[PDB]
């Protein structure tokens, strides 16, 4: 987290077909579900992956970024680590902080 | 198998092949959290079809043996979606599945069954962001090569003509574009006519099933 | 058992000449099981039955209570599954379902081969293959479809179909049973086949193909003999009398008490699942061991002569009457009404009260003082700080079901009052109240909210329950409750 | 979730025959009517709001943050209804929230803080529980069920042999619970001894 | 619902509850489905809602009773409502995410005015009987307004 | 148009090669439409559908807590003679008395001498009476304890009875028959004939 | 159909009993719809039924039995039916 | 985790709502340490809990 430098998306209308990139049958099966009439996509013969061309009229998401003005807050000394206190890696990586 | 089993089992846990040992059971390596036992046993049935009795219980080397009497060697539905997930994830722009398995049959000369392995050991050794240069995804790709080296026990330009055809290929594409000319039209209607012949076939199939083909004929 | 009198229930024996006339002898041994059955009960523990055509109205239906009265193992197939169907099944297994009975309800198509195949194949898996495990021991195959209207010229594809689950299958299903049995070597436990034949065979016409069908089922009376399958299969034809449906009024019903005049007897649908479960009793599922047995079941009415005109009369006769009557009826009615004028017959019409809703908020009763104190011990008087004892004066909720009133109603009784009716059409939006003019003429009351048309309380429940239901409880998930 | 709360508490009141709350402040002090009703959850629609349609850049109230909390449900009735300065214990007890309020209900009574208590559980059903409440397999899995050949109707069917996970649901749940003596007094309704 | 089954089938074990007199099971999530939160409070609006009506409601989907419920012999788990001559108790039993269990006991609310004299009995009854008149003027004008 | 033509031309891209395998489809749709629709025009709309599958061993529901039922049986009759909707007289105590008899063990019998001896015959004759039948059916079900259970009809034999009003209707009813009142005498009756 | 006995019946027995039954049934019932259409009261065609006198006897027979013997309703519903005009049953019991 | 992380099909724990719950840090100090099975009343009371 910067609160200098929030990370937000932006919804954009495509304006121009994309250039295709590949994809896994079960992605590009994905993104046919979600676009319908928006999006082809058709098997690669070689591969077995998928083409997948975003087409005008598609919903896109671009990400930007916003400054907040609340830089400042009380943490928890830097350093401090559950760890150190004697707290197993797998309690760590199942619970939140 | 039994390459296939420790690797779902290990990135299942988020640990390495080595925190892993194949003695141990589902049951034993995931404490008591029965919610991640669920998740394995539910993987395990995606991957392979079916299952041993009670394969919580069973140790992780004798699993692999029964997987090992009806197994193919092919990667199955699990695997494969997540080495498209590790790749599409963790790889920089443009280095599909596809480049990483034409670097391993040109750089290390690994056939389509090799390739697998190595991209197995790839997925249980994840790297936690996206890897950033062309160089480090080659780099990442040497290093778990030389992984697969071990655990399996095993020893280790036109590029301009190409750079034209894609310049050919674009202007193609802006004159298609202007012409308001639908290139892909005729491939659409045949996936379309192709699905509605599969749905026939299968009413045909079935009026045979049930009538038989002398009394059909 | 006069001698010169043949019972209205009886058994044949084969002729060397071929017919198969009555035979004293057996009749006695199937009417003196029945006689035991009536006063001492049959068990059927251990006995493992697949039953088709047991639909809720039919005989089969009063066949498989008594089968899981006896404590039998019975596979019921339904064509017509669904959670109405199921439920049925569910209240007859919970109200009839001896101890060692299990029911195992299918859906089932006779009409498909593969059906057939999938249900033996199903019985006679393991349990680790996820079947049932079973080998029957009695099958009783009555699923068939109406074919009414249907006569030579008519027989199409409906009549081809229904001669299909009601003959071609039967003989596909007895030869999978067979398959299964030969497969595990099992030489010493044959299934009984409960053949439903008809003494009629094209007698009454406009059938279809239904007389060809249980005409048909009689060959397996030999091939008994010259097939190899005598010990997977036994065979016992039960040639079902006039059946009274579920004695409401049928055009068959109304001119069954005129056929009984004849003296002739038809029979309840209890009456003839008595008949057919009398032939599951020990001694008579011994005799279909020794040779193919043939149950008339019939209430003598192979002996009334011209059956169908006779039968066709009786109906004639009886709607002749009632039309009659009812014109004559109209008519003087009407000469009435003539002579005599609408005055007359105002003076007569009686004035109909319809319910309106009258929804209540349930307050507990407060019973009197003399009876609420016997409840309690007698000592509790002034025992307890009453500060400290803690009460509920008042509760609601919203949930799937409406208010607290209506989720009761569902809860308790599983359909709604008139007040739960309109309480629900209310939160749901169909009816809003109106007090003012609704088109020049002034009305107070219920308002359908799209088209503002009056509605009365005693319409509610026709015009909006189905919806209410369709739109209430569980149900798939609709987008436009949860922001699409 | 709270347009369900506030509802279920009007309609509560109403069965109790109190029409309008202000009643209860002829019998009791301001300080000793309470609210020890909760959620599991809370206002997860207001999550959504704070966690994805604001990383969307779409249009979000500015306090949708106060509407998330379990405790604001009990605010909004304090706030439009009830003006109590009584007390206000607001349990997040999971599947358990309505038995849990009962018991912090009947307690904050028997020690004198209150003599009036609304008391109960409420939750809505979103997208985002539902799934996550699927990845853990603790629903029933719709798909296995038709293949079962079960309507929604019967996919709820607690101790049968093919039980098979729960059927999520939204609502809310209140009770008025209060000192017997004050029931009495007050001529209230009184359905059950807690 | 095992876990359940075997607690509650434990509490009358130990309490000595007499053989042949188990508890009878409702199981509201038939109907309505799991609310999380509000699931207890949906069973206690049902279980006053039992109380006063003597009314026990059936599991209408309980289809077929697990066989390993059997052992349970304190619990009884019916499919269908009875209509009883009355009900003096009910316990509602929770469990949620994170070991919150929870019991509640109701009991019939006529156990109260033994504790209280007839004269005192006699005031509260003419009392509600009025509030509930006006309950019902409430409720009326503002369901249809 | 001519430059795109070109381009294609150099990239060997077959510009066609979608509508010519179109075409191809397209004829092997009406090929496979020609045969099902002559199975049609032989065996019939009504045949063709008629045959489709139902079985599907996933949806076989299996019914068999015989053990729970028992007592839910005992308590309906029960309450039903308390609430005097059965009377002394109705076969319906006959017959469901034979149901639960037919699943007599040892929980059945602790389960009905619980209710049966707890049952206080002073509040009423329907209590005595239940009691009474209660007492009854306990020895029975002590007798059956260990007998296998019973087919047993005990309902009113009936038979037909059409009547045609003043006006024409045409009633049905089944009417209890003159001399069979049990399937004792329906068998006699039989065996005279006529 | 020979060596075919009741768990050997499938698309041939099938098929031979629609030949020998059901599409004899259909066969009559046309040229009964052809003559009511035109009329024709007065001129019946005699229908030569090939029946036998041995009805599963001998096994192995698949349907024939049951496609020979479901022949033998025609003598009852020339009587039951608007046809007797049309066509008159003849059953020839065709012996060895 | 549930609401974002989730949307982006970034791999997240499958039981990552039970550790969302106000409750569950109570319950992960009894299932670590405490192993009582007395009272867990758990309060939303925001700046005041
Ligand atoms: N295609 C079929 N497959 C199996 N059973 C059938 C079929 N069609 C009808 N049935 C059954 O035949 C029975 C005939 O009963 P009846 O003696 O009243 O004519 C029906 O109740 C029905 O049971 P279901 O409706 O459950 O399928
Ligand atoms: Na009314
Ligand atoms: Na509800
Ligand atoms: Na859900
Ligand atoms: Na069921
Ligand atoms: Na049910
Ligand atoms: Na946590």
């Amino acid at each position: 987290y910067n609160p200098e430098k929030k990370e937000m998306i932006q919804e954009v209308i495509v304006e121009e077909d994309l250039e295709p990139f590949e994809a896994s049958k079960e992605t590009a099966e994905q993104f046919k579900h979600q676009h319908g009439d928006k999006v082809d996509i058709f098997e690669i013969p070689e591969t077995g992956e998928y083409s997948v061309k975003l087409l005008k009229g598609a919903t896109l998401y671009i990400p930007k970024a916003l400054r907040f003005d609340r830089l400042v807050a009380g943490q928890i000394p830097t350093g401090w680590n559950a760890k150190t206190y004697g707290i197993s890696d797998d309690i760590i990586s199942q619970v939140d902080p | 198998a039994s390459l296939l089993l420790h690797v779902l089992v290990a990135h299942k846990l988020k640990k390495s092949l080595d925190s892993i040992p194949m003695s141990k059971t589902i049951k034993d390596l995931v404490g008591g959290k029965s919610t991640v036992q669920n998740e394995i046993l539910g993987d395990l049935g995606k991957e392979f079809g079916t299952t041993p009795e009670k394969p919580e219980e069973t140790p992780l080397e004798e699993l692999a043996e029964t997987f090992q009497d009806t197994f193919s060697g092919a990667l199955g539905k699990q695997s494969s979606s997540l080495l498209s997930r590790l790749i599409s994830s963790k790889m920089p722009g443009g280095f599909t599945i596809t480049v990483a398995r034409k670097y391993l049959q040109t750089r290390w000369g690994l056939p389509s069954g090799r390739q697998d392995g190595v991209l197995l050991v790839a997925l249980s050794n994840e790297p936690a962001a996206r890897l950033g240069s062309e160089a480090d995804a080659k780099a990442f790709l040497d290093s778990m090569a030389q992984k697969y080296a071990s655990i399996v026990g095993v020893d280790l330009l036109e590029e301009i003509t190409k750079d034209h055809k894609v310049l050919a290929r674009q202007q193609l594409q802006v004159l298609a574009r202007y012409l308001k000319m639908d290139l892909d039209n005729g491939e659409r209607k045949f996936l379309k006519e192709k699905d509605t012949v599969a749905e026939l076939q299968a009413q045909l199939d079935y009026l045979n099933a049930e009538l038989g083909e002398f009394f059909v004929n | 058992i006069p001698r010169e009198t043949i019972p209205f229930l009886h058994l044949r024996k084969k002729t060397p000449a071929g017919d198969w006339k009555y035979d004293r002898q057996l009749s006695s041994l199937f009417l003196d099981g029945l006689e035991k059955a009536a006063f001492n009960g049959v068990t059927f523990k251990d006995k493992y039955v697949l039953i088709t055509g047991a639909g809720k109205g039919s005989i089969g239906a009063e066949v498989l209570q008594g089968l899981l009265q006896g404590g039998a193992k019975v596979v019921v197939t339904t064509s017509r599954f669904s959670k109405q169907v199921t439920d049925y099944y569910q209240s007859i297994y919970a109200k009839y379902g001896a101890k060692g009975s299990t029911l195992i309800v299918v859906p089932f198509n006779q009409g498909s081969k593969q059906d057939v195949e999938a249900l033996i194949e199903f019985i006679y898996d393991t349990e680790k293959n996820g079947g049932l495990g079973w080998d029957l021991d009695a099958i009783i195959p009555f699923a068939a479809i109406p074919e009414q209207g249907i006569e030579l010229e008519h027989i199409d594809s409906k009549s081809e179909f229904a001669h299909r689950i009601m003959l071609t299958n039967i003989l596909r299903m007895m030869g999978c049973v067979k398959k299964q049995k030969s497969a595990r070597g099992i030489e010493t436990r044959p299934a009984q086949v409960i053949l439903p034949m008809s003494p009629n065979h094209g007698t009454f016409g406009g059938d279809g193909m239904y007389s060809e069908s249980k005409l048909s089922l009689e060959t397996l009376f030999n091939r008994w003999h010259s097939e190899s399958w005598a010990n997977q299969l036994t065979v016992c034809g039960a040639i079902i009398g006039w059946t009274r449906g579920t004695g409401l009024m049928s055009a068959n019903n109304i001119i069954a008490e005129g056929i009984e005049k004849m003296g002739v007897r038809t029979f309840s649908q209890k009456e003839m699942a008595f008949n057919l479960l009398g032939l599951l009793t020990p001694e008579v599922v011994e005799l279909c061991q020794k040779s193919p047995v043939m149950a008339d079941l019939n209430g003598g009415l192979q002996f009334v002569p011209e059956l169908k005109e006779f039968t066709a009369k009786l109906r004639k006769e009886l709607v002749e009457t009632s039309e009659v009557r009812k014109a004559v009826s109209i008519e003087t009615a009407l000469e009435h009404k003539v002579v005599n004028g609408n005055s007359a017959d105002a003076a007569y019409a009686q004035v109909e009260i319809q319910p309106r809703a009258n929804i209540q908020l349930d307050f507990p009763e407060l019973k009197p003082y003399k009876q609420v104190k016997q409840i309690a011990p007698a000592e509790l008087e002034g025992l307890l700080d009453l500060e400290r004892v803690i009460v509920v004066t008042g509760f609601a909720e919203v949930g799937p079901w409406g208010s607290a009133r209506t989720r009761w109603e569902m809860e308790a009784f599983g359909e709604f009052s008139l007040e739960g009716c309109v309480e629900m059409a209310w939160i749901m939006g169909f009816i809003s109240y109106h007090n003012g003019n609704l088109k020049g003429r002034p009305y107070t009351g219920w308002v359908d909210s799209k088209t503002k048309e009056p509605v009365d309380d005693k319409d509610v429940k026709a015009k909006y329950e189905t919806s209410i239901l369709e739109h209430s409880g569980i149900r798939l998930i609709e987008p436009e409750l949860f922001n699409g | 979730i709270t347009l369900f709360v506030l509802v279920s508490v009007v309609e509560a009141f109403i069965a109790s025959g109190i029409t309008d709350p202000y009643e209860m402040y002829k019998y009791v002090h301001v300080s000793e009517v309470g609210n020890c009703s909760g959620s599991g959850m809370g206002g997860v629609s207001a999550l959504r709001g704070m966690f994805k349609d604001r990383f969307k850049d779409e249009p979000v109230q500015n306090d949708i943050l106060q509407e998330s909390f379990i405790n604001t449900m009990s605010a909004w009735v304090n706030m439009l209804l009830i003006s109590s300065s009584g007390p206000i214990k607001t349990p997040v007890g999971a599947c358990a929230t309505s038995v849990e309020s009962v018991d912090i209900g009947v307690e904050t009574i028997l020690s004198g803080k209150a003599r009036i208590c609304i008391v109960g559980g409420y939750d809505d059903f979103q997208e985002e529980g539902s799934f996550e409440f699927g990845n853990m397999k603790a629903t029933s899995n719709t798909l296995e069920e038709f293949e079962h050949g079960r309507t929604p109707a019967e996919m709820s069917r607690p101790a049968t042999t093919t039980r098979n996970g729960f059927m999520e649901a939204q609502g809310a749940g209140i009770q008025i619970i209060m000192q017997a003596d004050l029931a009495l007094k007050m001529g209230v309704p009184i359905y059950g001894i807690v | 619902d095992k876990n359940e089954s075997a607690t509650i089938n434990e509490m009358m074990k130990h309490l000595g509850r007499s053989e042949g007199n188990p508890v009878i099971g409702v199981f509201q999530k038939f109907l309505t489905g799991h609310p999380k939160g509000a699931a207890g409070a949906w069973m206690m609006n049902g279980a006053l809602q039992i109380l006063n009506s003597g009314i026990i409601p059936g599991n209408r989907n309980a289809d077929n009773v697990d066989k390993i419920l059997e052992q349970f012999e304190y619990v009884l788990y019916p499919s269908k409502t009875l209509k009883t001559d009355g009900v003096r108790a009910v316990s509602i039993t929770s469990f949620g995410f994170g070991q919150k269990g929870g019991q509640a006991i109701v009991v019939h609310p006529d156990y109260l005015y033994g504790a209280i004299t007839e004269d005192r009995y006699n005031e509260y009854v003419a009392k509600v009987s009025a509030r509930e008149k006006s309950a019902y003027k409430f409720f009326h004008n503002g369901m249809i307004y | 148009r001519q430059q795109l033509q070109v381009l294609a031309r150099y990239l060997k891209m077959d510009l066609d090669n979608g509508e010519r395998k179109f075409l191809k489809e397209k004829d092997t749709v009406a090929e496979l439409q020609a045969q099902l629709d002559y199975l049609n025009a032989e065996l019939g709309e009504f045949f063709v559908n008629g045959v489709a599958t139902s079985f599907s061993r996933k949806k076989a529901r299996t019914f068999d807590s015989s053990w729970n039922w028992a007592k839910q049986s005992l308590l309906s009759l029960y309450f039903e003679i308390i609430h005097g909707v059965l009377k002394n007289v109705d076969r319906e105590v006959v017959s469901e008395a034979i149901n639960i008899m037919n699943r007599s063990n040892d929980a059945l019998i602790k389960f009905m001498e619980y209710h049966i001896s707890n049952t206080d015959e002073t509040k009423g004759e329907n209590y005595q009476l239940v009691k009474t039948l209660g007492e009854q059916l306990i020895e029975n079900c002590k007798q059956v304890l260990d007998v296998d259970p019973v087919y047993k009809d005990v309902a009113k034999p009936t038979g037909p009875k059409t009547a045609i009003d003043k006006n024409g209707n045409i009633t049905y009813s089944e009417e209890p028959r003159e001399k069979v009142r049990k399937l004792s005498q329906y068998v006699q009756e039989m065996a005279l004939g006529g």
